[PDB]
């Protein structure tokens, strides 16, 4: 529900099997919401602004960190238990 | 030390204790009262604390997230 130009306008609603992952409650006032600032994603949650820790995720770039990323998730390098890389 | 249950005031002097600061305190609200320690030697155990003042007004998410790191 959320695109790319509605990621912070719509709040997203989340599941009550668990109790939070930031505040472990089971249930809250309102459902979290998304935020931009400098670069970073805030979560947080919206009524009881206490009740939820905010949480930040940031989107740094680095392109050569990317690539190294992305080559890490094909699962192609390996580190043996001798210390030595397997390709 | 086993603690100390005893607080120790200045006006600008008195050592109240937990029900006498809270029936002062309720009883004159606009009393002007320093916290300090009676004796340096005596009981130097304290606990921590710290005082922080930025000239600035900030919401609540900022205020959160600055509060936690
Ligand atoms: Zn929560």
């Amino acid at each position: 529900d959320l695109d790319e130009n509605n990621f912070t306008t719509v709040p997203l609603v989340i599941d009550y099997v668990t109790p939070c992952a930031l505040c472990k409650k089971r249930s809250h006032k309102h459902p979290h919401q998304l935020s931009l600032e400098n670069g970073a994603i805030r979560i947080y949650k919206t009524g009881n602004p206490h009740s939820c820790k905010v949480k930040i995720v940031p989107l740094d770039g680095n392109k050569l960190f990317n690539i190294a990323q992305r080559i890490l998730d094909t699962n192609s390098v390996l580190l043996t238990e001798r210390g030595d890389h397997i390709v | 030390i086993r603690g100390n249950d005893v607080i120790f005031v200045l006006k600008t002097v008195e050592a109240f204790k937990c029900d006498e600061l809270e029936r002062y305190i309720d009883n004159n609200p606009e009393c002007t009262l320093f916290e300090s320690l009676r004796d340096e030697e005596a009981y130097s155990i304290v606990r921590i604390f710290m005082d922080v003042d930025l000239d600035a007004c900030l919401d609540e998410i900022d205020y959160l997230t600055a509060i936690q790191d």
